RNA sequence: GGACCUGGCGGUGCUUCAUAUCCCUCUAGAGGAGCCUGUUCUGUAAUCGAUAAACCCCGAUCAACCUCACCACCUCUUGCUCAGCCUAUAUACCGCCAUCUUCAGCAAACCCUGAUGAAGGCUACAAAGUAAGCGCAAGUACCCACGUAAAGACGUUAGGUCAAGGUGUAGCCCAUGAGGUGGCAAGAAAUGGGCUACAUUUUCUACCCCAGAAACGAUAGCCCUUAUGAAACUUAAGGGUCGAAGGUGGAUUUAG
């Protein structure tokens, strides 16, 4: 569609925290819990707002149940109106 | 069973067909590369072990072999020495004292008439399909390692050819870095190198006078440690060219030896170029051009750390 | 059917806490300043001792949603050590594994 | 708000349309408890009879 | 993720500019720099509506007339 | 407190204690035995404890061609099937 | 009582499309597909358990609902919402001295019906402040003001406003707080000749 | 000795499906979760609600349907979408399964609030993968 | 709106009725738990409200008001305690929301009501006369709409069509060979309309369109008129109309289909374009119209109805279960008979197996065309769809289906035509039969098999009925050259001992296998 | 009573090993002083269970007020949820695990030998064992193949937890159920573990180690301020007063 992405991969961070195995008292055996996260960005560029529309559509209408997604447009503006010559 | 190997082989066919035909190609060039590359993306496992896959493959190798009834409706075996059970092992081994009988028939009849690698017991009964023990294996070894020595001809050479394999490369000469051209650039090279959640990429410069910098700024006043000094005049002593090198380098992570020392290996992998293949050969072997694997454990529960345990009392 | 009182009770402490959370509000404000002089600041302390009980975030005790108990809980999913283990050991709970390193 | 929950199950139970094997089985048991001969004091009798 | 929940349309100035709810109220003194501190404060907090912090403004002026004896008593006028 | 009601083997398994300690020194006279019953053959989909009639679960849906309506039964034809229980 | 049917699997032909058959992001009823794929650790005899009753086959998704060819009939349907990104405007450096201001937004997505996100509010404004018409006390007097908020290296101006919860209001909050920036930045004050 | 939910093999004699025949010191290298959401995801909120969603969910498929789970369910998750897909018996008729899935149609999607479409795969008895 | 899954898919279209209303069924009873306990499912959690998740409220919360409580008791026996309410309470009823909503809750006693409050509360009496000529209709009560009308044009105000369009329907629903009535009725309520300067409606012109078409057996014309004096209205006419249209042109049209060609036409310029709805029949008109072109042969119309079925505008699919299974079978029917094997196979595939199975005459039909194709290898597949549809009727289509199997001979290929035999003979004798058993063992003898073909003779030979006699000398053929005379004793002593009339012949063929074989 | 089989045991024999290991060895610590946190006991009206390997900053990643299962006093009996119980039984259990286990065995079905007895089934130049499944091994994550993690079968201690949660056995249910204020947590005496030190390789000012000066460490207790709380009697931080005793610890050991 042209949108012309690059691809890219921040790296990881896992938390691990722990939890007592047995319940009443063995306190040197303990039980951990892994928890993966991975990291996968694209950087989406040279597009208006309603391209955007249809990109991102065509994403959060395929959006997986595992996945997660952050969108963050940076959108253009030329002046604010008294700037140019002001006295408040 | 049979019949459910014939019904796995036309539906691993007419699977083939509807990838095809899902992937636009035609049913007379899509192959298995191209069906694992496409039903490796199709159905994404979240998993570590290869063997908990989606696959789709030659069902042969995803049904064991159904083994050859040795009897027709007469019940008489096929082959002579059914009645040891193991028949295919028993009559190789019949076989090759006889290749061997006829060897030392031939020595004896020519006084009259005048890199590679061995199988292992698991890739034999692979082969074989019987299964066997360990002294029997060896007791087979042995009479190959008998059949080896004799005069034996070029059939008898390729039947020893069966039971050979091939071994790995043993190649493991140094890497020389290519001498590069950035503007000018003479006596140049690069490599990197790490050491202890470290990294270090040190340049060669064979036109300089004796001295290191280090980001731009020197190595005296890098490092005013004598240890990192002399961890870094190491090569360069040992190449006897202290006074041929002032270099520029870069670092980062770490504490002082752990930049020494990886500052010390990309030094040691970038001189090959502008030495003799024989300099880095000795290096080598002298114990410069490798990865320091000793990175320090995580700490284990229940322990104080990473070693030691409580004081556990006894009593 | 509910059975117990401990819970319970502290169900009672989180809703008469969320009741009463801006008239706190207002008292600490007129407790914690150098600017408007200390007889204010002592008869908003004479208003704040003179609210009823379970009436104060201080109560609030995290236990758990699935067997009540006070201590050894994760305030991430907001139950037991137990149960999560319970429910992490079936393979429920996405991305929680055990961790191999 | 849990009791909504319970009073739930305890409907839908009470309407036969879940079937709550655990207090089937405490019925049972609570049934077994009165047909032995030690059922639940009345309201009234206890330690005082 | 705005959609609906909208905070009743108001503007960015019904948020930072609060001067508009201070009337009954001195103007140099120790109380106004009080009142100074929770309008500023209730100007940082995106997690209330306009209205919800009129009524504490609104409680706050309640309150402060309410017990005139001790700020009177506190040497110094409050309006 | 509540969510605590479980499968119904695992009731048994709670009650019965079959794989507990006593089975394997014999430690308890064999006359004291507790067998086991089933408890789920008896009860088809839809059997409310109040007489609840349904065109999809009790009775079958089309009446000759003509479907039944959402009804409910009197309370003598719930006690006539709790004599049948 | 007991009825027994067999599959869609025989009854589909061969040159059937596959947007016909799997349109959408499926739970893998394997009713419908005729491709033989097994998943599973394999026991040592044995073999790896088959597409029925295969709950790793559930709970892992195929992308056989994204055709590549149904993804070009989509897309080519798709090419009645476009605009151009008009070319004058393909190197940076024209983009900037046609637009050096710079908004962002932030907008994320939730497991669950509730769609609300408090990281979703903050609008970042990023002006490079060499397109400015800024003089030289003016411009000081700006660094003086701003303090920490412009960054000295590449002159990007950046500020943060998450002071009321809409991105549009927090967006003319920055646009008002730029605004009385560079009302202020002209105007010498009576103590600025006390520096 | 630990013992997890795992099977204890006693004889050859008890038929098991392919999940209860894993250890959780499989889950990343031979198995796969049950339900799947982002609530395990940092950072993200709303994740103790999503929790005790899926257990009064599953909970309540089971004891509802009687006997009428071959397995556990799968919950896969996606924004609006609580997906259902289990395996049921080949026992009952078809009317009512479809009476009862419109019934879970309803219920749920009143009661927490969400759009869910049912999705059954019918097996013939209890799936077996081991008879460990 | 079903699962794809094997097992629980439907095979007849009755199994996909108890299917769809054990949904619906089941989300009666979900709403009827939700109603029953309003206070479960108020925990609100989703953000942007869909609005379909919160019950429905019966009660009051006015009592001391007067006109809201008759409202939020009627509107929002609940009848009659708006009714008792406005009695006791002085709350005048409405000319709206009162009258028809009484009328469709409660119909004498509602005009009852009405009666008492149109002589005890002045409202103006136009539309409470237009509703209860309305209501007469279904009440039974014409000169009430007489008197409806007169007061309509006496009160002050210009009538509705609701009056007289009431009026004009139920007094012509019992319409004596009345042929000019109706048309003097069209007329006075044309100059009723140009003294009331407004345009006529589609409500009239559908009530006394159907029910001058159900006057007399060819008196579409009339009906057909007021379809097109809709039609000349702005708006085009409702397939309703033209449904009458087509179904009196279909009764007397039996010589000539050109009639049932112009009430098509009628209809297809009153749906066959973009379904613009108006119409409380728009199905009616386009199964009629293929039922016409399916009768007649007419791949015009069939056309024009398969077109506007499901692709530009679906409205012309089905309002009932009887429309999807009419249409589908009239046109399945007319593309079996009428064109080649690639269509009936396209129908196989897209009406039978798009809709459930087929019908018994259907699935005549659909075997006297595969046997025009030289189709007979997948009889037993419909057979059994047509089983699991039909429990009368799969015994006349088994036998229909096997006599082209029975009457061919043995050739090499056809091994299919004798498993469907075997088929239909299990099938058939399984179930739940003179000529069926007869008719299998004359097909397991064309079938070339041994083993089946003695197997039929075994089953047959004691259901109360020997083979015919060219079964019977071929089964004496079939004994005496296998050198073995049994069967053609047997013949011979069935066929008098079943007291047939093969008895000389068969027993000289007997003796000669005994005796010349 | 005579003979025999299996297991245990021997301050029982021969041979070979133990790689933090059994010693001789190597390093750093405990036991000697101060404090903190647990155990038994005393007082009080004052909690519950573990207490040898395999228990002691235990269940607790949190007892000032809920956390209170401990009691005194004032009360309630659809008492509150179609009841409930933290009442006695881990010697009715499910569930979770500790040690053996830092292993290599366990083992359904046959066959054979002991005259057809309990029982046993081992010699590769091979005298009867074969064998489905679990486990080890094979495999997975961390930096690979190393290593670590993870798994670790069946049985052992009626091992621990009916106060993670449910549950059978027995008891209360006009109470052993339930609502409120108060105190129970301070030491006669020992006692496991942890921190701090007991100096000159040391202490302090800056510098992250080219300097200089001085030839140690702080609890508790005392006054004041700050943090949260409705409340500082102990909780957390900061300023000041003096700062106890320790001048490197023995039988005995701990970890690598
Ligand atoms: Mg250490
Ligand atoms: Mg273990
Ligand atoms: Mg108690
Ligand atoms: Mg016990
Ligand atoms: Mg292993
Ligand atoms: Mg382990
Ligand atoms: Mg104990």
């Amino acid at each position: 569609l042209g949108i012309s992405i690059k691809v890219h991969e921040p790296p990881r961070k896992i938390e691990r925290f722990t939890l007592l195995q047995s319940v009443h008292i063995y306190k040197k055996h303990r039980v951990q819990y892994e928890m993966r996260t991975l990291y996968r960005c694209l950087e989406l560029e040279h597009l208006t707002g309603s391209t955007a529309d249809v990109y991102l559509e065509y994403i959060q209408r395929n959006l997986p149940e595992g996945v997660a997604m952050e969108v963050t447009k940076t959108q253009l503006e030329q002046l604010p109106e008294h700037i140019k010559e002001p006295i408040w | 069973t049979e019949d459910f190997i014939k019904k796995q082989i036309e539906e691993f066919n007419i699977g083939k067909r509807h990838l095809a035909n899902m992937m636009g190609e035609d049913p007379e060039t899509f192959t298995q590369e191209d069906i694992d590359r496409a039903i490796a993306y199709l159905f994404p496992s979240g998993l570590f072990e290869k063997r908990a896959r989606p696959v789709m493959k030659h069902p042969e190798q995803i049904f064991p072999r159904q083994r050859a009834i040795q009897w027709g409706e007469d019940g008489r075996p096929f082959h002579y020495l059914f009645y040891t059970g193991k028949q295919s092992y028993y009559s190789l081994m019949h076989d090759v004292y006889g290749m061997l009988l006829n060897l030392e028939k031939h020595q004896s009849h020519l006084q009259a008439k005048s890199g590679s690698r061995w199988l292992i017991k698991e890739e034999l009964e692979e082969m074989l399909v019987e299964k066997l023990s360990d002294l029997d294996y060896m007791q087979f070894i042995r009479l190959l390692e008998k059949l080896l020595t004799s005069q034996c001809g070029a059939a008898e050479e390729e039947f020893v050819q069966r039971f050979r394999r091939s071994v790995t490369l043993e190649s493991k000469k140094q890497l020389i870095e290519p001498v590069q051209y950035d503007e000018q650039g003479m006596a140049f090279s690069k490599s990197e190198g790490k050491r202890k959640t470290a990294k270090a990429e040190a340049i060669v410069y064979k036109h300089g006078s004796g001295r290191i910098k280090v980001n731009g700024i020197d190595y005296q006043l890098y490092f005013p440690i004598t240890q990192d000094r002399e961890q870094l005049m190491f090569p360069f002593h040992f190449v006897d060219r202290l006074g041929k090198h002032d270099v520029t380098c870069t670092v980062s992570g770490g504490g002082r030896s752990a930049q020494a020392g990886a500052i010390r290996l990309a030094m040691a992998k970038a001189l090959c170029s502008f030495v003799t293949e024989d300099e880095v050969e000795w290096m080598r072997q002298a114990g410069l051009l490798t990865t320091d694997p000793r990175v320090r454990e995580r700490k284990k529960p229940g322990q104080e750390g990473a070693r030691r345990k409580f004081t556990w009392k006894k009593r | 059917h509910y059975v117990d009182w401990r819970m319970w009770r502290d169900v009672k402490r989180r809703k008469m806490a969320y009741e009463y959370a801006d008239e706190r509000l207002r008292i600490n404000s007129l407790r914690k300043n150098t600017i408007l002089p200390k007889i204010l600041q002592d008869v908003a302390d004479e208003e704040i001792a003179a609210l009823p009980r379970d009436s104060c975030p201080v109560r609030i005790r995290n236990r758990c949603v699935m067997t009540s108990r006070p201590r050894g809980v994760k305030r991430r999913w907001r139950l037991s050590r137990i149960v999560f283990r319970h429910l992490a050991d079936h393979g429920q709970l996405s991305g929680i594994q055990r961790a191999t390193w | 708000n849990h009791h909504t929950y319970a009073e739930l199950m305890q409907t839908l139970r009470f309407l036969g349309l879940y079937r709550d094997e655990h207090q089937d089985f405490m019925d049972e048991q609570k049934r077994l408890k009165k047909l032995r001969g030690k059922e639940k004091p009345k309201k009234g009798e206890g330690k005082r009879a | 993720n705005e959609a609906g929940f909208d905070d009743d349309g108001s503007e960015f100035h019904e948020h930072i500019f609060l001067e508009k709810h201070l009337e009954s109220f001195p103007k140099q003194g120790p109380i106004r720099h009080f009142m100074e501190l929770v309008t500023c404060g209730l100007s940082k907090n995106p997690y209330l509506s306009v209205k919800q912090k009129v009524e504490h403004i609104e409680w706050f002026r309640n309150y402060f007339n309410e017990k005139k004896d001790i700020l009177k008593e506190s040497n110094i006028q409050f309006n | 407190s509540f969510f605590t009601k479980l499968t119904a083997d695992e009731l048994w398994k709670g009650a019965l204690a079959e794989t507990g300690a006593g089975a394997k020194k014999g430690r308890g006279k064999r006359t004291k035995k507790k067998k086991r019953k089933d408890l789920n053959r008896g009860q088809i989909i839809g059997e409310g404890r109040y007489g609840f009639l349904w065109p999809g679960l009790n009775v079958p849906l089309m009446k000759n061609g003509a479907v039944q309506t959402i009804a409910q039964r009197s309370k003598e034809e719930q006690e006539k099937v709790e004599a049948d229980m | 009582r007991r009825k027994a049917l067999p599959p869609r699997t025989e009854k589909m032909a061969v040159d059937q499309d596959w947007p016909s058959v799997y349109p959408v992001a499926a739970p893998f009823k394997p009713s419908a597909v005729p491709l033989p794929v097994r998943m599973g650790y394999p026991v040592k005899k044995g073999v790896p358990m088959a597409k029925e009753g295969n709950l790793e086959l559930l709970k892992i998704p195929n992308f056989l609902h994204l055709t590549p060819v149904a993804i070009k009939k989509h897309c080519e349907a798709l090419k009645d919402f476009c605009t151009e990104w008009p070319a004058a405007l393909d190197s940076d450096e024209k983009c900037e001295k046609h637009f050096p201001i710079e908004i962002d937004s932030t907008d994320y997505v939730s497991s669950g019906p509730s769609v609300r996100n408090p990281r979703a509010r903050v609008v970042v404004l990023r002006v490079k402040l060499s397109s400015l018409n800024l003089d030289d006390h003016a411009k000081k007097k700006l660094i003086k003001l701003v303090g920490e908020r412009y960054c000295k290296t590449t002159d990007v101006l950046t500020i943060k406003t998450d002071r009321c919860p809409l991105r549009r209001q927090n967006y003319d909050y920055a646009v008002y707080l730029l605004t009385v920036l560079y009302h202020e930045s002209w105007n010498t004050e009576e103590w600025e000749k006390s520096k | 000795k630990n013992r997890a939910a795992r099977v204890r093999v006693s004889k050859g004699d008890k038929p098991v499906t392919y999940e209860e025949a894993h250890a959780p010191h499989y889950i990343a290298h031979r198995k796969g979760w049950l339900s799947l959401h982002t609530g395990n995801l940092d950072g993200e909120d709303h994740a103790a609600e999503r929790t005790v969603e899926d257990v009064f969910l599953r909970k309540f498929m089971w004891g509802t349907f009687p006997g009428c789970l071959a397995d556990q369910l799968v919950l896969k998750r996606r924004g609006n979408q609580l997906e259902i897909c289990a395996v049921v018996l080949r026992q009952l008729s078809p009317h009512k399964y479809y009476f009862l899935v419109g019934y879970s149609e309803t219920l749920l999607s009143y009661f927490y609030k969400c759009p869910v479409r049912l999705h059954l795969q019918t097996v013939p008895s209890k799936v077996v993968y081991k008879y460990l | 709106v079903f699962q794809d899954d094997p097992y629980l898919m439907p095979a007849s279209s009755l199994e996909s009725r108890s299917f769809l209303l054990a949904k619906k069924s089941g989300e009666n009873v979900a709403k009827f738990i939700i109603n029953s306990y309003p206070k479960y499912f108020q925990k609100d959690i989703a953000e942007p409200h869909i609005p379909c998740l919160m019950p429905e409220y019966f009660e009051p919360q006015i009592k001391d008001i007067s006109e809201a409580a008759l409202k939020e008791r009627i509107e929002l026996e609940p009848s009659t305690d708006y009714h008792f309410q406005q009695t006791g309470q002085s709350e005048a009823l409405e000319e709206e929301n009162d009258e028809t909503s009484r009328r469709k809750a409660g119909t004498w006693r509602a005009k009852n009501n009405a009666e008492r409050i149109f002589s005890l509360m002045p409202e103006k009496n136009e539309h409470s006369y237009c509703t209860m000529i309305r209501g007469m209709v279904k009440h039974r009560a014409y000169e009430q709409a007489l008197n409806l009308y007169t007061e309509l044009l006496n009160n002050r105000l210009h009538a509705d069509v609701y009056t007289f369009n009431a009026l004009i329907e139920a007094t012509v629903c019992a319409i004596n060979e009345k042929f000019e009535e109706k048309w003097s009725k069209i007329l006075e309520l044309l100059r009723h309309m140009v003294a009331q300067k407004v345009k006529p409606n589609l409500q009239t012109f559908n009530t006394i369109l159907k029910c001058l078409r159900r006057f007399h057996v060819f008196a579409r014309s009339p009906a057909l008129q007021v379809l097109r004096e809709m039609k000349a209205i702005g708006i085009e006419p409702s397939l309703a109309t033209y449904h009458h249209i087509i179904r009196l042109f279909d009764q007397p049209g039996d010589p000539l289909k050109r009639s049932s060609f112009i009430i098509y036409d009628i209809m297809n310029e009153l749906m066959g374009k973009r379904f613009s709805p108006k119409d409380p029949d728009d199905d009616k008109f386009f199964q009629s119209a293929m039922s016409i072109c399916s009768s007649l042969r007419d791949l015009e119309l069939a056309y024009q109805v398969h077109g506007l079925l499901k692709t530009g505008d679906n409205w012309k699919f089905i309002g009932p279960d009887q429309h999807r299974n009419f249409y589908y079978s009239k046109f399945f029917d007319l593309i079996c008979l009428m064109e080649q094997i690639d269509v009936t196979l396209k129908w196989y595939e897209d009406l039978i197996p798009s809709a459930y199975f087929p019908h018994s005459q259907t699935m005549i039909h659909l075997l006297q065309a595969l046997d025009v194709a030289n189709r007979l290898e997948v009889i037993p597949k419909i057979w059994k769809d047509s089983k699991e549809y039909g429990h009368t009727f799969r015994s006349d289509l088994r036998e229909e289906i096997l006599m082209l199997m029975a009457r061919d001979k043995h050739p090499p290929e056809l091994q299919v035509a004798f498993a469907d035999c075997a088929a239909d003979i299990k099938s058939a004798y399984e179930s739940q039969p003179a000529t069926s058993l007869n008719c299998i063992a004359i097909l397991f003898l064309r079938a070339g098999r041994t083993q089946e073909a003695w197997k039929m003779l075994g089953l047959f030979r004691k259901h109360n009925k020997i083979p015919r006699s060219e079964l019977l000398n071929e089964l004496m053929d079939s004994a005496k050259v296998s050198n073995s005379p049994s069967q053609a004793i047997e013949v011979v002593e069935l066929a008098s001992a079943f007291s047939l009339p093969i008895c000389e012949g068969l027993t000289q063929r007997v003796m000669s296998d005994f005796a010349i074989n």
